[PDB]
């Protein structure tokens, strides 16, 4: 249909990067279109991931779901840490993300950016009360997860 | 527990 291409088309430009075909393609209908032959994520999430922060910002003024969850559980934020992508983080805290959402596996946001490492990110989180002491379904919190090599990240989320 | 959508 007119729509699967267009949102096909929509998924891949935000996936690219490509913030003018971003805005040709983007509706109502398809700003958060669910990619139903892969993990079902929305326009957003592939943004995300992929560090796309121009795309991010347009999706954002016009509506785009931050709090979408993927076929795991994953909102967009969690893409955004796992990658770590810090602008984008930022963007959809900014923008109401609630940092301590879960995913299937109850993992949060802190502990994909605490396992990777980035400490502007981990800082952010933090700062908007991501809690380093909530256990996933490992049995893991996020300060659990720091790489034992990973001291700075360590003391960062010791806090105290 | 798969990946999401990205890159590093
Ligand atoms: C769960 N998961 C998958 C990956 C890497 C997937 C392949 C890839 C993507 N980009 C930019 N570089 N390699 N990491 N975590």
């Amino acid at each position: 249909s007119g729509n699967s291409e267009a949102d096909r088309q929509l998924l891949e430009a935000a996936k690219a990067g490509d913030v003018e075909t971003v805005k040709k393609l983007c509706t109502v209908q398809s700003v958060n279109c669910r990619d139903i032959e892969g993990r079902q994520s929305t326009p957003l999430h592939f943004a995300a991931g992929y560090n796309r922060v121009s795309v991010v910002e347009y999706l954002l003024q016009h509506g785009a779901d931050v709090h979408a969850k993927d076929k795991g559980g994953l909102v967009p934020l969690h893409n955004a840490c796992s990658y770590g992508h810090y602008e984008v983080a930022e963007l959809l805290v900014k923008h109401g993300a609630v940092v301590n959402v879960a995913d299937l596996w109850k993992f949060t946001p802190l502990h994909e950016a605490a396992a990777k490492g980035k400490y502007e990110i981990c800082k952010l989180l933090l700062q908007h009360g991501a809690d380093p002491t909530k256990k996933n379904r490992d049995g893991n919190t996020p300060l659990d997860l720091v790489k034992d090599g990973d001291t700075d990240i360590q003391d960062l989320l010791r806090g105290d | 527990r798969e990946a999401g959508d990205g890159a590093e």
